[PDB]
RNA sequence: AAGCAGAGG
RNA sequence: UAUACCUCUGCUUCUGCU
RNA sequence: AGUAGUAACAAGAG
């Protein structure tokens, strides 16, 4: 519908702070004002998940883990408990809610992952066809070239890639600019026909259309071919001293 | 037999085996306490290399600068920063003969850059001084201190959303002689704490309104404070850094800006390329040098560092660098680009925390900070500590002590990159007319700096013009820290090279662990930085499966999942081993589930999640990648309650976050930060693209928002998705709204 | 101009006009014609729009309705475009190219609206040359009153366009007796300057010998270069000069070790002389608990006696020791549960070093006391290389026969690479994983992960933390050592150099007299008598405590728990020594590396001579090196290492027979020399430096 | 596009 | 009153908790 | 005492 935003904009303008802000602050400085912040940093996160592991309560999570995941478990682990405000929109989480939700939550029949990751897929449906020669030891000569690591369409360019993504997931925001292109026009229709009464959200679909359109470059060292499909197992088939022969599948 | 791991030098080549030379498993060196004599090292260094200047009371601030331009020439090897105007104007004219229409190119691109950025590229920073609360920020909060104390003293050119305009705010608000701000105050009391039978002082941080005068504001205007450098290897003794305000990093920004425009397209400039393209760049200086020759020719390489970099560089010939690439430009591109080494030129350093104090007889400690470090005798100090304050008193401005002289450290990385690269330029044989000449490259400090002659007395002579050549410029290369050998082995800022570079895997040794954001990033940080080590450090194959079962075991006492079928006991073992019991295929089990290892070599290039998908069973898979996930972020669903689904793993759950200090109450300053967020997430809600693209705009939140819910509203009218009279509350609400922001 | 704008139009159209100045970058304060030209495009389309509305049905009544017309003149840009792009996408029109200034829902068109001072015709020929291409419908206003639609067709009703060309007449009347209507007809860059303070900073920021920003400007901008460089070069000393003196090794100098007292253990954990009480195959109550395995392997040793004090700690308390581990004792004989907390007596209070930091104050408080004197900064005190340090890296490159390394599994080998690196990693296994380095790795990991929990879990307690590992016998059975034990202090750690305290209670049969130069910071209780069987005979040995007071800190603790990387940074470094060979020879180098036992890399100095050792054997002492590195890390390590290192590359040139030359080489001894002051593994580091100089010395002869 | 982590100067 | 600047590489798309 | 090293921790703003 649209009147439950236009009607909380409504609650929140009745104060007068966030009216004063609302109003006194652009769309441009609102990138400021978002990463505004002011308690301490903290810092060196690899030691606070040492030492954090072994407390009751590392995770953060949401209020609504409280009507999906009980309090208790089977063998009496406290799973969730709240802050120290009565009715924040957060409360402290134990792995073993994890746990007891990979080994006993609802279980779903619909997953998007093999969708939205469906690159990853290719690699290692690439991989798992693929055919191994054997090890030759030689010097190898590597040169620092620049290679693509990921393909993305044939006919875009990068940075067409990300205008046609913008027109694909967001269209009423794209600003000014058109698609000047043909290429441009019939991937961003045939985008829009893929993903119509998609329930993914907006963001994840515009990073997994980043991962098939838009093209990635590297420099590398390089002692064989340089197509895309061999940059993916560049650990794999060259070293310093040896050299593994493999064909990718298709 | 006594055991000596050198002693493999004598049949391996040092640069073979130089990763042995790095002790880079134990804990790196740091500071303890506070980094005020760090800092007043640096100013007394800093005058005591350019002590035969011109001293001037500045008439703005007070303050004592020194003026080591154009004084006496060098009579020693010690480092100085007498630099010579005329022969800085005569390398950047040389560099601009021998590169034909790069200085155009760059001040083009440079003012097509200016005209496009935003206030909130400054945002970009890290710790940024704060002048409004005296101490360290993020970028973000001084940034936004800064534009609220511009516009409630009289300064809204920063309201057109440029970063120009912020900064004609910044150069208008000098003229203000009476800067109100917003403090930090701090009120204590002394209750007791339960847990100890012990009497704190409790504080309270609220807000308060002060008064700056003219004097002050151009003080804390022009003030860098200063911390030290800390985890910094290779040092015994430490160093201080430095941070600016927010007047001055917009200048930096377009300064720096431009002579990266110009590094960019320097071929003997190690800046901004980095990696393996500043490698495959040393290379071809190297080969093109060792190429073009004769058959009776000399090569030489020298490794070459500079003794106190930021030191001797100056504010004034970072400022003629400036006027002299900038010619034939535009007149405010040439001011605006000027505004920064003036600035530099009138800066202050804040000298920190200042010292600890103590008394044996109360039996008591107190940190004394640096503005009030010169109402203290001189004979309750340490020695060194009483020395570095007499040395230091006549500089002393409000708290700050004034440096003039220096650029401090990194503040100007690419310009005096430019100032390197015009030295390096001069070499050339068809401009130098000479028996010797030189190439090579320039990074910073470093530099790889290669002399071809006929005769070992022209490779003298070339390394002497050099050197004097630098010491025209206040570029002070470190004799004792450089060496020269024949062309074919030298090191560029830890690059070592034996025809061909060799690897130095021990650098990259602190990248190898558990990262420490959650489950399901970590698994993929640790094979990526195994897969990118095999791929650019030559990590061997089988160093690589040990990294990655010393990675596995890393991730399973991190997290404590261990296997399902394991001994160990800690919190989460009876429900993995429930999870364990009840599973068919227990090889699609994650490793944060319990699940075993299933990387090799093969597979480091593909995700945890999809290289076990078709080994999971679908109820375990249903519940992992179950769209209700209570552990992520749910977007909510656009006008377009009901959320859309998530995608990732539960294993992306979200670490608990701890920003408390000890008995401070801190719930006056952490009010402002939820109203912020609590705006953003309402304005989110008209426009879905915000957080993944940065929306931009002049007019107001407010303003977008009710246009957008109006235009929403009439095309959901106008295409059979909502009623009219859904039509009419909707632009009832926004009528009322725009009543309630005018009464 | 200005007044007649705010006299005649509305607030409305003010506010209009002046948002579209400050959008775009001007002022009705400044700008008057175009202010006042805004603000009549701006009524002429409010008056387009205004009174007209769609009903329930679908005609255009003019006056709960909606508007006929979209206002998209006067918005911000960016929330025009908006507009323009939803409109777009809920029809099937193309973009336009420029903002337009309406869109009508009834006719689905973008209107452009222009209002001129000129003619009707011509400045609609002029917008239809700039907005030609698209279908956006174009009217064009006059203060004549004619006007131009598209193509002569009307979509507006005729009492509005009345009404538009009253207002313009009305207002072109009023222009008239006004005396401004000769300026509008007529009207049909980037700056910044410097305000004056700042001019006078720009003044200041000079060369010596100008006096204006602006004289230096236009002194930069006509700089011709005349042999400047070449006349200061003229005119500077001799003296400054980079004169290259040749490396020769055969004739340079030693490094000079500092004199003094000998070095001290500084280890967090015995070394060579630990001791450990072990469980063979452990199946009690509480196999992984390590109280339990703790209370399991002291239930192993019988001749305990009444603690006696054998050597003094000189500085502190002995008898503060010593009732600490009468406590300690009296504890763990008692203990009920999994953990054990010591309760807070005066000697445990001494020895964990509660109460010796002073009351922090705030400064405004201690302003009348009269000795608060600076916290001294004393430099180190240097020592001498004792010879103890050298045994200790000797005793860590041994072989054990206790594997101290299990490895996780892997994935299945497909790759012919994955077999090779297999069987590599499998060769290194058996070298590296019965090494006494790997058992430091493991005490090291073990301490350092325990006491990080114990000290962000329990910072008030005094917990008791014991020294457990757990190694396979080369049988392949389980066995649990217990070293000893940490009693850890107070731990209310912010900083990260922070540092809590504890003690340090470890087993030993090592005689504390033979060397008292090692143990220094030890109070060594003596403690029991066990029978150590030996071959030969078999003798009763009195079992030693030796019982410190040591701190650590976070980041210590954080890299003590990734020691592991020590069997990264040595095997990378072996393989790859294995793989420079292997490009040589076209062939895996691995095999007949590891089963051709033929001495072939030095490693070791006899008095006989320079001794040579296998692949292995180099191995662990990478791996010590490594392990070395993390236990005795320091500034002075990393400064001797990063200083050393120029000096190794040299003597590396001269072997190259690349000429090589320094240019302060007496500055580079003494940057070196700096960095050795009293920590035993930079003592030991550069006396093998010396070595290596001198055993570089005698291969040139 | 931004943030975080690692390395180097 | 307390982890700066510049560059490179890698990962993630984070809704903020005394 | 100890950690440690040019200044701190050894609880009371990280
Ligand atoms: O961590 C760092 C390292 C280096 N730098 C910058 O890089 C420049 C040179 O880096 P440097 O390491 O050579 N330091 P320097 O000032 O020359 O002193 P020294 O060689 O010991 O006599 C320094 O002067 C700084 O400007 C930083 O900004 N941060
Ligand atoms: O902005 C538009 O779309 C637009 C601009 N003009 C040009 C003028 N004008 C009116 C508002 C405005 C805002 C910025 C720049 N010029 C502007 C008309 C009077 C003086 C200049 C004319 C139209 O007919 C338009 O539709
Ligand atoms: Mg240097
Ligand atoms: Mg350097
Ligand atoms: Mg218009
Ligand atoms: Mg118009
Ligand atoms: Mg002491």
């Amino acid at each position: 519908s649209g009147m439950e935003r236009i009607k909380e904009l409504m609650e929140m303008v009745k104060n007068s702070r966030m009216r004063e802000i609302l109003t006194t602050t652009s769309v441009d400085h609102m990138a400021v004002i978002k990463k505004y912040t002011s308690g301490r940093q903290e810092k060196n996160p690899a030691l606070r998940m040492k030492w954090m592991m072994a407390m009751k309560y590392p995770i953060s999570a949401s209020s609504r883990i409280r009507e999906m995941i009980p309090e208790k478990d089977e063998d009496g682990n406290t799973l969730w408990t709240n802050t120290k405000d009565a009715g924040s929109n957060r409360v402290l989480v134990s792995p073993n809610a994890v746990t007891w939700w990979n080994r006993a939550g609802p279980v779903s029949d619909v997953v998007h992952y093999p969708r939205v990751y469906k690159m990853y897929f290719d690699r290692l449906e690439r991989l798992t066809h693929g055919t191994f020669g054997p090890v030759k030891f030689y010097n190898q000569v590597k040169v620092r070239k620049r290679v693509d690591i990921n393909p993305g369409h044939k006919d875009l360019t990068s940075r067409e890639a990300q205008e046609v993504i913008m027109e694909v997931v967001f269209p009423n925001e794209v600003g000014a600019r058109t698609l000047s292109s043909d290429a441009q026009l019939t991937i961003t229709k045939e985008k829009k026909e893929e993903l119509k009464n998609c329930k993914i959200s907006p963001i994840m679909v515009a990073y997994m259309l980043e991962r098939e359109l838009v093209r990635r470059t590297r420099f590398l060292p390089i002692a064989g071919a340089t197509s895309s499909t061999y940059v993916e197992v560049l650990h794999l088939t060259q070293g310093t001293c040896w050299e593994q022969q493999y064909t990718p599948g298709g | 037999m006594d055991v000596n791991p050198m002693l493999i030098f004598l049949k391996v080549p040092v640069q073979n085996a130089i990763s042995t030379t790095f002790p880079y498993t134990g804990d790196p060196p740091y500071s303890h306490g506070t980094g005020t004599g760090y800092t007043m090292d640096t100013v007394i260094r800093t005058h005591d290399y350019s002590s035969r200047g011109i001293w001037k009371t500045n008439s703005e601030t007070g303050a004592q600068q020194l003026n080591p331009i154009d004084g006496p020439l060098p009579e020693d090897n010690e480092p100085s920063g007498y630099a010579q105007t005329d022969c800085v104007l005569e390398l950047i004219e040389g560099l601009d003969r021998s590169h034909p229409g790069l200085f155009e190119t760059a001040c083009q691109e440079t003012i097509d850059a200016i005209q496009q950025t935003r206030v909130d590229k400054l945002t970009q920073g890290r710790q940024t001084y704060d002048w409004t609360l005296n101490r360290n920020q993020p970028a973000a909060t001084a940034l936004a201190n800064t534009i609220e104390v511009f516009r409630k003293n009289g300064y809204k050119l920063n309201e057109s959303g440029r970063l120009i305009d912020f900064l004609k705010d910044v150069l208008l608000s000098f003229e203000n002689d009476s800067m109100e701000v917003t403090t930090h105050f701090q009120k204590k009391k002394r209750i007791r704490d339960n847990h100890s039978k012990k009497m704190i002082t409790q504080r309270t941080i609220g807000k308060k309104r002060v008064k700056l005068t003219k004097k002050n504001y151009l003080i804390r205007a022009l003030t860098l404070n200063t911390m030290t450098k800390d985890a910094e290897r290779g040092k015994l003794k430490r160093r201080a850094i430095a941070t600016p305000g927010m007047q001055i990093r917009g200048f930096v920004y377009f300064v720096e800006l431009l002579a990266r425009n110009i590094c960019e397209r320097l071929e003997q400039s190690g800046l901004p390329v980095g990696g393996n393209e500043k490698k495959a760049k040393l290379a071809n200086v190297i080969k093109k040098m060792m190429a073009k020759s004769t058959d009776e020719e000399l090569s030489y390489t020298i490794t070459g560092d500079n003794t106190k970099w930021n030191e001797n560089q100056n504010p004034r010939i970072f400022l003629a660098m400036v006027l002299r690439i900038t010619a034939g430009q535009p007149e405010w591109f040439r001011d605006l680009l000027a505004v920064a080494p003036i600035m530099f030129s009138n800066k202050v350093a804040r000298l920190g925390r200042g010292y600890m104090f103590e008394s044996k007889s109360m039996h008591l400690r107190t940190q004394i900070s640096a503005e009030n470090l010169s109402d203290i005798n001189l004979r309750y100090f340490n020695e060194d500590t009483k020395k570095k304050i007499e040395k230091i008193r006549h500089l002393m401005v409000e708290g700050t002590a004034s440096l003039s002289p220096g650029m401090m450290m990194g503040m100007f990385n690419m310009l005096s990159t430019v100032l390197g690269v015009s030295v390096l330029n001069l070499g050339q044989r068809e401009i130098l007319k000479r028996t010797y000449w030189w190439d090579g490259l320039q990074s910073s400090d470093d530099f790889a700096l290669i002399i071809n002659g006929h005769f070992k007395e022209d490779i003298q002579q070339g390394v002497n013009h050099f050197y004097r050549t630098c010491k025209l410029v206040g570029i002070n290369m470190s004799q004792k820290k450089s060496y020269i050998n024949k062309t074919g082995t030298f090191e560029f800022t830890s690059f070592f090279y034996r025809y061909g570079f060799v690897a130095n895997f021990s650098m990259e040794l602190p990248s190898f662990g558990v990262a420490g954001n959650n489950e399901s990033a970590d698994m993929s940080i640790g094979t990526t930085v195994i897969k990118t080590n095999m791929i650019n450090n030559d990590l061997g194959p089988a160093t690589a499966q040990m990294a990655i079962q010393l990675f596995i075991k890393d991730y399973r006492y991190t997290y404590r999942c261990h296997r399902g079928d394991t001994n160990l006991e800690t919190r989460r073992t009876k429900s993995i081993k429930r999870l364990w019991t009840e599973t068919i295929s227990k090889a699609g089990l994650l490793v944060a589930d319990g699940g075993p290892n299933p990387y090799n070599l093969r597979n480091l290039h593909i995700p945890e999640v999809c290289l076990k998908w078709s080994l999971m069973d679908p109820d375990y898979r249903g519940r992992l990648c179950n769209p209700n996930n209570p552990f992520v972020h749910h977007m909510e669903v656009e006008s377009t309650s009901l959320e859309y689904d998530a995608v990732a793993t539960t294993h992306s759950w979200t670490p608990k976050r701890n920003r408390s200090i000890l008995n401070t109450n801190q719930r006056g300053i952490l009010e402002d930060e939820r109203i912020y967020q609590k705006c953003c997430q309402v304005f989110e809600k008209f426009f879905p693209s915000s957080t993944y693209r940065r929306p931009i705009g002049m007019a107001s939140m407010l303003d977008a928002m009710l246009s957008r819910a109006r235009i929403d509203a009439r095309i959901d009218l106008e295409s059979g998705r909502i009623s009219s009279q859904d039509f009419s509350e909707i632009t009832n609400t926004c009528k009322a709204i725009e009543a309630l922001k005018r009464q | 101009m200005e007044n007649f704008v705010r006299t005649n139009f509305n607030p409305m159209i003010l506010e209009r006009a002046e948002k579209t100045m400050k959008e775009y970058g001007e002022n009705p304060q400044n700008e008057g014609n175009k202010f006042a030209a805004i603000s009549t495009h701006m009524e002429v389309c409010f008056m387009y729009s205004d009174f007209h509305f769609i009903d329930l049905e679908g005609n255009t009544i003019v006056k709960m309705l909606k508007h006929r017309f979209e206002i998209i003149e006067g918005q911000e840009r960016n929330i025009a475009w908006t507009i323009v792009n939803s409109i777009c996408n809920m029809t099937e029109n193309s973009k336009p190219r420029f903002l337009p200034d309406l869109y009508d829902y009834k006719t689905n068109k973008f209107i452009e609206i222009g209002v001129t001072r000129r003619k009707v015709e011509d400045y609609y020929y002029e917008k239809a040359s700039k907005l030609k291409g698209e279908n956006v419908y174009i009217h064009i206003f006059s203060f004549d009153g004619e006007e131009m639609a598209t193509d002569d067709e009307y979509i507006l009703d005729e009492e509005s366009r009345a009404r538009i060309k009253t207002r313009l007449f009305v207002l072109r009347q009023e222009l008239a007796t006004a005396g401004l209507w000769d300026s509008f007809r007529q009207s049909e860059e980037e700056e910044f300057s410097y305000p004056p303070t700042f001019q006078r900073l720009a003044n200041q920021s000079l060369p010596p010998s100008f006096k204006d920003y602006h004289q230096f400007k236009a002194y930069v901008s006509s700089f011709k270069a005349n042999g400047n460089i070449e006349a200061k070069l003229g005119a500077m000393s001799e003296k400054v000069n980079a004169q290259i003196e040749s490396f020769d090794p055969r004739t340079i100098r030693e490094l000079e070790l500092p004199e003094g007292k000998f070095c001290t253990q500084r280890s967090k954990f015995l070394l060579m002389d630990a001791m450990k009480l072990s469980v063979l195959n452990p199946a009690h109550e509480g196999e992984g608990i390590p109280m339990k395995d703790a209370k399991a392997c002291l239930d192993t040793f019988w001749g305990w006696k009444k603690a006696t004090i054998i050597k003094k700690h000189e500085k502190g308390v002995n008898t503060n020791y010593l009732m600490i581990w009468e406590q300690l004792l009296e504890s763990i004989k008692e203990m009920e549960g999994k953990f054990l907390n010591l309760k807070k007596t005066n000697h445990l209070k001494w020895g964990l070093g509660e109460g010796q930091a002073p009351e922090k104050m705030d400064f405004e408080d201690c302003k009348e006391v009269p000795d608060l004197f600076q916290y001294k900064s004393e430099p180190p005190e240097k020592r001498k290389l004792a010879s103890w340090i050298q045994s200790e890296f000797n005793k860590a490159s041994e072989l054990t026969n206790s594997n101290w390394i299990e490895f996780d599994e892997l994935g299945n080998d497909v790759a012919p690479i994955e077999h090779i690196a297999s069987r590599r990693r499998n060769f290194f296994t058996a070298e590296v994983s019965q090494c006494r380095a790997s058992e430091y790795i493991m005490k090291a990991v073990y301490i350092n992960t325990a006491l990080l929990n114990s000290s962000c879990t329990a910072m008030e307690e005094y917990q008791v933390i014991p020294i457990i590992t757990k190694c396979r016998d080369t049988s392949g059975q389980r066995r649990t050592n217990l070293y000893g034990f940490i009693i850890k202090g107070r731990s209310h750690l912010r900083n990260d150099t922070d540092v809590v305290n504890f003690i340090s209670l470890e087993f030993s049969l090592t005689d504390p007299r033979n060397e008292i130069h090692k143990w220094e910071k030890y109070c060594v209780l003596e403690i029991g008598d066990m029978e150590i069987r030996t071959s030969i005979s078999t003798i009763m040995k009195p079992v030693y405590l030796y019982v410190r007071t040591n701190g650590t800190s976070k980041i210590k603790m954080k890299w003590g728990m990734e020691m592991r990387r020590c069997l990264l940074q040595s095997l990378q470094q072996v393989e790859s020594m294995i793989e420079a060979e292997s490009a040589v020879k076209e062939k895996d180098m691995t095999e007949p590396f590891f089963r051709n036992r033929e001495n072939d890399w030095p490693i070791g100095e006899s008095p006989q001579g320079i001794e040579k050792g296998t692949i292995g054997k180099v191995c662990r002492v990478l791996l010590a090196k490594s392990v070395f590195n993390s236990i005795y890390a320091s500034a002075q390590l990393e400064g001797f290492s990063a200083e050393s290192r120029k000096l190794l590359l040299l003597i590396q040139a001269f072997r190259d027979n690349l000429d090589p030359g320094t240019f302060d080489l007496k500055g580079l001894y003494e940057a070196i020399e700096e960095c050795i002051i009293n920590d035993p593994w930079v003592l030991l580091n550069a006396s093998w430096f010396n070595s290596f100089l001198k055993a570089v010395q005698l291969s040139m002869g």
